[PDB]
Order: structure tokens, then sequence, then C-alpha cells
């Protein structure tokens, strides 16, 4: 299976935007580890732009 | 010489433990947590996978008549039709114009392949916890696993290590689990002998090798079309493929803490939570006579720079006199500032410097170099970097000393509104002495 590239990241303050480039429709998903976490998954097809 | 202490359920947390023998030189242990596992008792319900639809050949008595047979299968059905005149590719056998009879059956069963892809429901409860962990002191080193309840001993070179119940009893399993390949799922299944078709659990089985099994898939026949012989059905589509496309979510992007879950066998691991009491018998071999480390007075600390960080980021230095060269233990005796050695050469030169990190702005602490004592202040810049792919190396306390700079102000301005208070006391006893003496 291939392995999708590394996305860029962009530091803030307590924040992070997130740059996303797929060659194809690949599954991105993440979560905040503290007590209550705040949970997120998607199926990324294009070009896109996240803050996490 | 019995110990007993509590370290933090923090995977790579550097723990250092002081012991003081009024006998011999002070001791330094480093502890740190390598890998942990939270293991559920897991008792299995039943076992659902794909259906398999079997439909036998019509038996098309004509001339005749033929009667239905019950029979002990799954979701079983019959019927028999009256009128059929079937037709072949030579041609249509069955004389008898419309005295002819056509019966259809089939039922359900477990699939080819349920052995390799099925989905397991178990019910969880009473987790045990395990680690694995990693202790040196004086030259020891090594790494050990332990059962983290307080009926485990393990020595570790002369030493016995007793590793206590954890202080929070918080578990990500609900009472209810549904297991598939590496995934968990928080779900509540219906119970054996109740199943929905079109659902998940539509057929059950108690084991995979268990030969009885409940079916419900509403398998209903329909009369054939005339001049043909196909035997008609329809049915619900499999639950279980249902299930696969609309599950939703997991318990691996969701359990909190963030701690991985795994399977074979079910446990979350590296899952920060609670306190681990330690309790410790070492032998004398490990300690010091007092006469053989050296004696260090006139005991000074200062700080260099000061940055609260992530990462060590502050330098300190300790000038002291000694008489001869040897090895101190080196503890700070307050969890606001944690030490990155705990073991320092100590020199005739009289100047050694040390590492440590903290999170408040004015930080004050005690540290100790063998017997001695010496106290230190700082003051510490915020860092200029937001975000950095590290844990953090102290135990966050944010509180200032009290001589800090903010706390000195509100020291100032509560003296001056005190002493204004207490000479209005004092104004108004006088007048009223004098009243009162009148
Ligand atoms: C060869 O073909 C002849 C076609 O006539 C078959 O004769 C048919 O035999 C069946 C079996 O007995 C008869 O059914 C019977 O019908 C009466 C009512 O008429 C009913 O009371 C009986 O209980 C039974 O169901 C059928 O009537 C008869 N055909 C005719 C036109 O009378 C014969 O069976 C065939 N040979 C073989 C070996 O199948
Ligand atoms: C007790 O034993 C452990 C395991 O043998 C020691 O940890 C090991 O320390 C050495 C360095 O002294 C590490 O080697 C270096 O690791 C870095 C990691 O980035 C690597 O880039 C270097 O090329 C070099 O291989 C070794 O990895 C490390 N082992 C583990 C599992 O982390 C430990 O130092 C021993 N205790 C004492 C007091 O020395």
């Amino acid at each position: 299976v291939p392995m999708a590239r590394e996305p860029t990241v962009i530091h803030g303050k307590r924040e992070v935007t997130l740059h996303l480039h797929p060659d194809h429709p690949t599954l991105f998903s993440y979560r905040t580890l503290g007590e209550d976490p705040q949970y997120h998954e998607e199926w990324v097809t294009a070009a896109v732009e996240r803050t996490i | 010489y019995e110990h007993s202490t509590v370290m933090p359920n923090v995977v790579g947390f550097p723990y250092k433990a002081h012991i003081e023998r009024p006998g011999y030189s002070p001791l330094t242990l480093q502890m740190q947590v390598v890998e942990t596992s939270l293991e559920p008792t897991l008792n299995l319900e039943y076992i659902t996978c794909e259906y398999k639809t079997v439909v036998p050949s019509p038996y098309v008595k004509c001339c005749g008549a033929s009667e239905c047979s019950t029979k002990e299968k799954p979701d079983y059905q019959c019927k028999v039709y009256t009128g059929v005149y079937p037709f072949m590719w030579g041609g249509a056998y069955c004389f008898c114009d419309s005295e002819n009879t056509q019966l259809s059956e089939a039922y359900v069963d477990r699939s080819d392949v349920c052995r390799h892809d099925h989905a397991s429901a178990y019910k969880a409860h009473t987790a045990s916890l395990k680690a694995k962990v990693r202790v040196m002191y004086g030259n020891v080193n090594q790494t050990v696993d332990v059962y983290v309840n307080g009926d485990h001993a393990v020595t570790i070179g002369g030493t016995q290590f007793i590793f206590g119940p954890l202080s929070s009893a918080w578990t990500p399993f609900d009472n209810k689990i549904v297991v598939y390949k590496d995934e968990v799922f928080n779900q509540d299944f219906p119970p054996y002998g109740s199943g929905q078709p079109g659902r998940f659990g539509d057929i059950q089985s108690r084991t995979v090798e268990s030969n009885d099994l409940y079916a419900n898939t509403a398998l209903k026949l329909a009369r054939p079309s005339p001049g043909m012989v196909h035997v008609p059905y329809t049915q619900t589509p499999s639950g279980f493929k249902y299930w696969l496309k609309e599950k939703g979510t997991a318990l691996n992007t969701k359990a909190p803490f963030g701690c991985q879950i795994k399977t074979n066998p079910v446990r979350a691991m590296n899952c920060a939570v609670g306190n681990i009491p330690v309790s410790m018998n070492l032998p004398d071999s490990a300690f010091t006579r007092i006469v053989e480390a050296p004696t260090i007075i006139d005991l000074t600390c200062t700080v260099a720079t000061c940055t609260h960080s992530s990462d060590f980021g502050g330098v300190l230095t300790l000038t002291y006199k000694t008489d001869k060269n040897g090895d101190c233990s080196v503890h700070s005796h307050s969890n606001v500032a944690t030490l990155q050695e705990a073991t320092a050469k100590v020199k005739t030169a009289g100047k050694v410097t040390l590492h440590f990190s903290t999170a408040s702005a004015s930080p004050s602490f005690v540290v100790s170099l063998c017997s001695a004592r010496a106290t230190c202040s700082a003051s510490c810049e915020p860092p200029k970097d937001h975000i950095v792919p590290y844990a953090a190396s102290h135990s966050n306390v944010v509180f200032p000393d009290m001589s800090g700079t903010a706390l000195s102000w509100v020291q100032k301005i509560s003296g001056g509104l005190g002493a204004f208070a207490i000479g209005a006391i004092l104004v108004l006893v006088v007048v009223t002495c004098i009243g009162l003496r009148r």
C-alpha cells in the first residue's frame, strides 16, 4: 500500500493550521488526548486546509 | 530499610526518589515507566457472520400430489404448489395437464468462511493493569515486568520491589463490547435468541464451532411463474454486511487520555491516569558509610539563566567547600523543579553545575548535595517556540513563590492598607478611651 505525503504544518497560539495534499481518497482523523477528547474523521478527496 | 513512595503513571517521566538513612549517606533512585497494559476480563456471548441461503432443487411430482414435511433447520421454509406445467429445453414433461405439484424448500446456514471473518460480542469487567518499569541506582541498570497490584514482589539486585494498586479505577471499555479484527466498538448488541432481521445479529452462534444456530432473516417463498422451474424467493439482506458499512467510528480513535487500543488480547496501552504507590526493601550494600562520603559545608546556590520551557531550560550553579573528592547524591525537595541528574562529581575546586526544568514564573526550592542544603530563587522568562513535539518534563506547577515580584507587590499594597487601618483603629480607640475616662 502507498504512503501519503507528510502534510505541511503551520504553528500558532495553541492551534495548528494544516495543509493537506492528497492524490486519492485518504482518511484523516485526529483527537485531543485530554480528559474529554474532541473527535474527528473524514475522507479527504482534494486539496484542503484544516485547523486543529 | 523499608521505604514507600508514589510515582506518576506517565510514560517516560524521570521520577527520582530520595532515601535518607540516618547512619549512611543519602541515596537517589530513578524509576521510569516504559510500557503499561490495561487488561479487561472478557466473557464471550455469541458470534455473528454473514449467512448463506441453501435452496435445494424443486421436486416436481406430477400426476399425483406431495405433502410438506417439517424439519429442524434454522429458519426453514417449505411450501407445495398446485397447477404447475413446467417446461424444459426439449419440451414439457408431466403429461398430466393440471394435476402437477412442485415442492419448494429453503433454509439458512452459516457461511463457508465464517471461521476467518466474524465479529465477536463480549462482556468486559474488572480490568487488570500490567506494566514494565526501568530502575537504576548506583551502578545497577535493568528493566522488569510487574503486575500493578499489591501482590507481586520482584527482586532487582537484592532489593525487593512491590508496586501497589493503581489510585484510580477508570477503564475505557463499557460493559458491552464488539470486537472485529483489530477494532473495538462500544456497542449494545441484541440478546441471544432475539435478533432482528437486517441489523447486527440477524444470525447468531454461541461459538464458532458450535452446531446450534438461531437465524431470523424473514425468508419467504413465492409461487413460481408459469412454464419455468426456478423456485423464487425473497429475503432481507444480510445484517453483518450492513454493520460493516455503518458501524461508525471506533474506540481506537475515540478513547480518552490518549491510549491506543489493541486486540488479541484486548488491551489499552500507555494510558496515563492515576498514581502508582511503590514499596521498597533495600539491603545494606547499596548505601555508603557517612565517613566515606565527603563533607560539604557552606553550600550556596545561584541561577544563570531560566526559561520555563518543556525541556530542561535552566542552568544552576553550586558553590561549596569540601575536604576530599567523591560522589554525592543530588535531589530537589520540591516538585516545582525537576533536576536532570541524580549524581554529581564533587571536586576540591568547589563549583558544580546542574540542569532543571520549571513551569512557574518564579520558582523556589531547596537542593541538597550529599548532606548540605541550599535555597535557590530565580526569575524565568517565557519561551518563544509555540509548539514542540515532545512531552513536558516538569510537574506543571504554575503558582509563583511568595517572594516573587507579583507577590511582593501584593505584600506591599496589603501592608500599606493594613497600616492605614491600624492607624484608624488606634485613633478611634484613643478617642473612645478619652471619652470614657470623662
Ligand atoms: C401415463 O399417463 C396417464 C395419463 O392419463 C397417467 O394417468 C393418470 O394417472 C393418475 C394417477 O392415478 C391419475 O390421477 C388420479 O386422478 C383421479 C381423478 O381422476 C383421482 O381420484 C386419483 O386420486 C388420482 O389423483 C390421472 O387421472 C390419470 N390420468 C387420467 C387422464 O385419468 C398415468 O399415471 C401415466 N403413467 C405413469 C406411470 O405415470
Ligand atoms: C540502561 O540500559 C539502557 C538500554 O540499554 C540504556 O539506554 C540506552 O542508552 C544508549 C546511550 O547510552 C542509547 O544509545 C544511543 O541511542 C540513541 C537514541 O537516539 C541513538 O541515536 C544512538 O545512536 C545510540 O544508539 C540506547 O538507545 C539506549 N537504549 C534505549 C532502549 O533507549 C541506559 O543508558 C542504561 N542506563 C544507564 C545509566 O546508562
